[PDB]
């Protein structure tokens, strides 16, 4: 059960998944809720490119790591692949 | 075997009986003679089994180690607490 | 059964719509007329909360949706000093 | 429910809901010993389902729940203990509500076995949660948020 | 394989995690033999849970776990 949150400049999606499992399915279910062809995805781990086969626990993150609390800085980009420009959050307001 | 576990599941069980018959007694009266406990007990556990006089010499034997029930120092056959 | 949460500052979060529906006023949002029903996008307009508490609502909604009841252990949901009495705010207006 | 809604209280604060809940609510030593138990679950689901405030607040700022978890019998008369409870939190009060001493009934349950009832009969909120770290980290809130919210950093 | 349909019996039991008193060998909800004709639970630093009267006799006997050689104390 890990969790990611997979960032792609404004847009954010909280995904859930397995701790051994490839991201193959992650890239099929970001196409289902994205409405795109699919092989333009890639996935940034603090931007660096990771394998298409390799399992996404042993990639950087696990399920220790990352909680249903804040997951992880998943970055994704689509080949037009586009520049990782990943907006931030807005900054808090200067408390008194 | 599973007949005569259940017999003997209700040994266990009668002898807390027995226990718990001995010492709501002896916390009425304090001390009684040896042989007039044994009649009070069996009149108590009477809708219930029967029981046997030498399995409730016993249960004081057993009450004794528990320091429930102690034979006083004056006679034998008077039982005293602590 | 994904709904688009967009905030404020123009930021879209995408939660499972059984994460969303942990909420209230967002349940109220998606039901009546608008319900938008292309059962993949349910987006709704946050014109007020702005990007960070709507971040930390989708956390809380996963984490709400993992521990519903079980891990007597709980852990602990981080609120910042920084993000509280604005994330209060927020969960307010959702009915959290 | 008549009296109910006259929100009778003692000396300290208490309820009528309360001293069902409280264990040191003096039982007249005669014959009312025998038929006469509080904590009672049957007295509180009456009172329950008559209206009783379930959120009401003492002088010292105990809920009802706050002096169920405090009970030291929780074993003896659990079935009592299980039941009050129950009837408690669906009736709607606050699992996490602090009194004047900021002192969760989590915190003020001072017995491991209505920790485990209390801590599986909680619902999780968000706004509970930020409420908390509102009032842990002293963040000035008056005249920055709703005023029905300003109770509920109140004893959130 | 899978299954199409199943028939189940479960023991509930409540959640406490002592489970009897092992003095008068009475379960903790009722009162122990000393206490049944006319009590608070004590526990222990060891997850010993027993009656009041069974604890304070046998601490009157001897400082040791009925079960197991541990020193006893309250909470
Ligand atoms: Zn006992
Ligand atoms: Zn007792
Ligand atoms: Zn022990």
């Amino acid at each position: 059960d890990v969790f990611l949150m997979i960032r792609r400049h404004k847009t954010t999606i909280f995904t859930d998944a397995k701790e051994s499992s490839t991201v193959f399915e992650l890239k099929r279910i970001v196409e289902g809720i994205l409405k795109r062809p699919p092989d333009e995805q890639r996935l940034y781990k603090d931007d660096q490119l990771l394998d298409d086969g390799k399992t996404l626990g042993e990639c950087g993150f696990t399920s220790q790591t990352a909680r249903p609390q804040a997951p992880a800085t998943v970055g994704l980009a689509f080949r037009a692949f586009e520049a990782l420009c990943i907006e931030p959050f807005s900054s808090p307001p200067e408390l008194p | 075997q599973e007949m005569e576990q259940t017999r003997s599941a209700v040994d266990e069980d009668r002898k807390m009986y027995l226990q718990a018959a001995i010492v709501r007694i002896m916390k009425a009266r304090k001390v009684l003679r040896h042989n007039a406990l044994i009649q009070e007990v069996i009149s108590q556990s009477r809708a219930r089994f029967n029981p046997s006089i030498s399995m409730i010499k016993k249960c004081i034997e057993v009450l004794i180690d528990k320091q429930y029930i102690e034979r006083s120092q004056a006679s034998a056959d008077e039982y005293s607490y602590v | 059964m994904y709904v688009k949460l967009i905030s404020s500052d123009g930021h879209e979060f995408i939660v499972k719509r059984e994460h969303a529906l942990t909420s209230g006023t967002i349940k109220a949002m998606l039901s009546g007329p608008g319900q938008f029903a292309e059962n993949e996008t349910n987006e709704v307009n946050f014109r007020e909360i702005p990007s960070h508490v709507l971040s930390k609502v989708c956390m809380y909604f996963t984490y709400k949706v993992r521990y519903t009841n079980s891990s007597t252990e709980i852990p602990e949901f981080p609120i910042a000093p920084e993000i509280a009495l604005e994330l209060l705010m927020a969960a307010n207006f959702l009915d959290c | 429910y008549n009296l109910i809604h006259l929100d009778p209280r003692t000396r300290e604060g208490f309820t009528l809901l309360h001293l069902a809940v409280n264990s040191n609510t003096p039982v007249d030593d005669f014959h009312t010993n025998d038929v006469c138990s509080f904590p009672n679950a049957l007295v509180t689901k009456l009172l329950l389902d008559c209206g009783a405030e379930v959120n009401a607040v003492d002088n010292e700022g105990n809920s009802a729940l706050h002096i169920i978890v405090q009970y030291n019998r929780p074993i003896s008369d659990f079935l009592t203990l299980h039941s009050i409870i129950i009837s408690l939190v669906e009736a709607g009060a606050h699992t996490d509500m602090t009194n004047k001493q900021n002192k969760t009934p989590l915190d003020k349950s001072t017995t491991g076995v209505s920790e485990i009832l209390l801590k599986t009969q909680m619902k999780m909120s968000l706004k509970c949660l930020a409420a908390r770290a509102v009032r842990a980290n002293d963040i000035n809130y008056q005249d920055q948020i709703p005023r029905t919210l300003e109770e509920f950093v109140g004893f959130h | 394989f899978e299954v199409k349909k199943w028939n189940a019996v479960a023991l509930w039991a409540w959640d406490i995690v002592v489970d009897n008193c092992a003095i008068c060998r009475n379960h903790i909800m009722d009162l122990c033999i000393e206490c049944q004709a006319n009590c608070t639970v004590a526990w222990g630093v060891c997850n010993h849970a027993f009656h009041f009267h069974c604890i304070s006799r046998w601490l009157k006997t001897r400082q040791v776990c009925p079960l197991d050689n541990r020193e006893w104390e309250f909470q």
